[PDB]
């Protein structure tokens, strides 16, 4: 404000204005017995498998 | 339409370190004995006169100082010295980067004062070139017109002591002499118990002129009979002491005078002018929380 | 709207410091074509015309002295001024953020409390402006003690003329000026000169024909005579104008002040005190151009000098005796 008192008047004026961001986690978890793992590959032998 | 800049080159560069202490200041009152622009390193100091291996002194400075020519820093890039130069009555900006410190204020006078403290509050040595800049000591003149005063006082007794022990006491001394009062504030400066010397030279002279002195005006008081005796010199009679006029002219004859009073007026006035003639200046604004002292050069 | 703004494009573009004249190499021998001001003797001719030296006008001298910016209360400064006057800046401890004490001549007259007929005129004057000589002097509880060691003329720095001021109830606000010649603020391109009481001043000059020569430089100085009036201690001001080179003034004081030399050291056959010796100070106050004529003014009667092309320019305050 240019007002005409005694008031000591100021200067133009600037700020610098600075951030920072974050990071962030996630972890799931599988339920895998090989048990399962082990037929993945054995085939065909019968009908039932 | 006039350009100014001095920019002072080096053989070599800076180590890394030094530049922390010369990013210290970024604006301050460098001494110069050129005015021209391109320069070697060895005349910006005052390693032109002041250095180790030579007696320091006060006098020579002072007499170096009021010839030299000033000039401000504004950079300093790892190469070469950037200055900007001080002309007579021109304004121009100064951060008050000195040691030890005192506080400005704005409408102050400003002597420039040469340094007589410890070396690490004072000069910087430039490992690299071998060579030490030394910084003046900016004070203000009704301080610098008073720091030397207690100070000078303080070199005068250290020699009645180790001449003569029980005449000075050393906590009497000590109290009243490294305590400058000032403004309401107080500042208690270095002592120097480390052993002075650059102080030696005004009380060389200072002690020899105060046998003189009083021995000079007696001659000079019966030799002036007119009706143009002016007449103000009446009534002082009443302030000279009265020890004073009760010497003869039997010890000292004719021929032994004219080494006196040739010699008297000779001390007062290379004694007059290192009093008087500082490279003075003014400051009209002020911030502490900035440190901008603010100059305007009165060439003196 | 911008209409208005095109102005501002104008003075602010117009009106600033001359550039660093600087070429580079491959323009040739043209850096000359730009160097202006440099000459002095223009183009004579038969009925020359202002389209014949306005380029001899256009030209200028590089001139602007920096000023001081001061915060006052209402009490010290007077709300009244002649806009002219002179300065001090009386220093003692800063204790407020922007809170500057100034003091006027005709104020300080007031502090010193001195005879009324050693300076009659400014008096009764000077009595309608501040109170009974206490409304300032309880700023400062050391008038008595600053009197006796001499201690006084030190805390004095001088500043010059006035700008302006524009005043409120508690708070005035006071452009000042060092360094030369203020540009004036209500009457535009008006210089603001510097005005003394006739009562303060004391020439040195006048002289019947019985010669000395001129020159460009005449010089107003500022004295400071600790006196003792009724054995009680207080100053004593006046001023000085003379071309005379500073060995002559020093030699010319003193028989001015003679008798004032002459009271106070009779008293000194019984006693001695070395604080008490010191006497006087003086200090420059700037230079004024030779034979410009000071037009006497008169304001509610006081009688009131002006000084026009006053530059200002301070000094220190050397002791003398």
């Amino acid at each position: 404000i240019a007002h005409g008192d005694g008031r000591r008047p100021n200067k133009q004026r600037q700020y610098i204005v600075m951030k920072a961001c974050n990071k962030h986690h996630i972890g799931a978890e599988i339920e895998l017995a090989a048990a399962d793992i082990e037929l993945l590959f054995a085939e065909k032998e019968t009908p039932l498998d | 339409a006039l350009d100014k800049s001095i920019v002072v080159n080096l053989t070599s560069r800076l180590f890394a370190d030094e530049l922390a202490a010369l990013q210290s200041k970024i604006g301050s009152v460098l001494p110069l004995g050129d005015c021209h622009r391109l320069q070697n390193i060895q005349a910006l100091g005052l390693g032109c006169v002041c250095s180790r291996e030579t007696s320091p002194d006060y006098i020579q400075i002072m007499q170096y100082l009021s010839k030299c020519t000033l000039a401000v820093l504004e950079e300093v890039r790892p190469d070469s010295l950037r200055l900007t130069r001080m002309d007579p009555s021109d304004n121009l900006q100064i951060k008050n980067v000195y040691a030890p410190f005192f506080q400005w204020d704005s409408n102050t006078q400003l002597a420039v004062l040469p340094p007589l403290f410890s070396r690490k509050d004072s000069t910087i040595v430039l490992e690299s070139n071998g060579f030490d800049i030394v910084f003046p000591m900016v004070v203000p003149q009704q301080l610098g017109h008073a720091i030397l005063q207690q100070l000078l006082v303080y070199h005068i007794y250290s020699k009645i002591s180790a001449g003569a022990p029980g005449d000075v006491n050393m906590a009497e001394l000590d109290l009243y002499t490294t305590n400058v009062s000032f403004m309401g504030r107080t500042y208690r400066l270095d002592v120097d118990n480390t052993d002075l010397r650059v102080l030696d030279d005004l009380s060389m002279y200072l002690c020899i002129l105060s046998a003189l002195v009083p021995r000079g005006c007696l001659r000079l008081l019966t030799a002036l009979v007119r009706h143009d005796r002016h007449p103000l010199t009446e009534v002082f009679e009443g302030v000279v002491p009265d020890e004073v006029t009760r010497i003869d002219l039997d010890q000292l004859s004719v021929p032994d005078d004219i080494t006196r009073m040739r010699v008297m007026f000779s001390y007062l006035q290379s004694l007059s002018s290192i009093f008087n003639l500082g490279p003075r200046l003014h400051v009209y604004a002020y911030s502490a929380e900035t440190l901008a002292a603010s100059c305007w050069y009165s060439p003196r | 709207q911008a209409e208005n703004a095109a102005r501002l494009g104008r003075q602010v573009l117009g009106l600033l410091p001359p550039p660093t004249h600087r070429v580079s190499l491959t323009r040739g021998p043209e850096f000359a074509r730009g160097v202006r001001d440099l000459l002095s003797k223009y183009a004579a001719s038969t009925r020359p015309t202002v389209g014949s030296l306005h380029e001899a006008l256009r030209q200028a001298p590089f001139r602007q002295p920096t000023y001081g910016d001061f915060l006052v209360y209402s009490q010290t400064f007077s709300p009244q001024e002649p806009l002219g006057t002179f300065l001090f800046s009386f220093k003692q401890e800063d204790n407020g953020s922007s809170m500057d004490m100034l003091l006027t001549p005709t104020s300080l007259f007031m502090l010193s409390g001195m005879e009324a007929a050693k300076a009659p005129q400014t008096h009764k004057v000077a009595g309608v402006w501040y109170g009974s000589g206490s409304g300032l002097a309880d700023f400062i509880p050391n008038l008595s003690e600053l009197m006796d060691t001499g201690e006084f003329h030190t805390l004095l720095t001088p500043v010059g003329p006035m700008v302006q001021s524009v005043h409120s109830t508690f708070v005035t606000k006071v452009t000042s000026a060092m360094k030369g010649v203020g540009l004036a603020r209500d009457e535009p391109r008006a210089h603001v000169g510097l005005t003394l009481p006739c009562d303060m001043l004391v020439d040195l000059d006048e002289s019947c024909p019985m010669r000395e020569p001129a020159g460009l430089n005449v010089t107003i100085y500022a004295s400071l005579v600790y006196l003792r009036v009724n054995q009680r201690p207080s100053m004593a001001l006046t001023f000085f104008q003379s071309g005379k080179g500073f060995a002559e003034v020093v030699a010319m004081i003193k028989d001015h002040f003679t008798d004032v030399i002459r009271t106070k050291y009779i008293q000194l056959r019984h006693e001695l005190y070395i604080n008490r010796l010191v006497f006087g100070a003086v200090c420059t106050l700037g230079t004024v151009p030779f034979d410009s004529h000071p037009v006497h003014q008169s304001l509610n009667s006081l009688p009131v000098l002006v000084f026009a092309n006053f530059e200002a320019a301070c000094g220190p305050w050397t002791v003398f005796l």
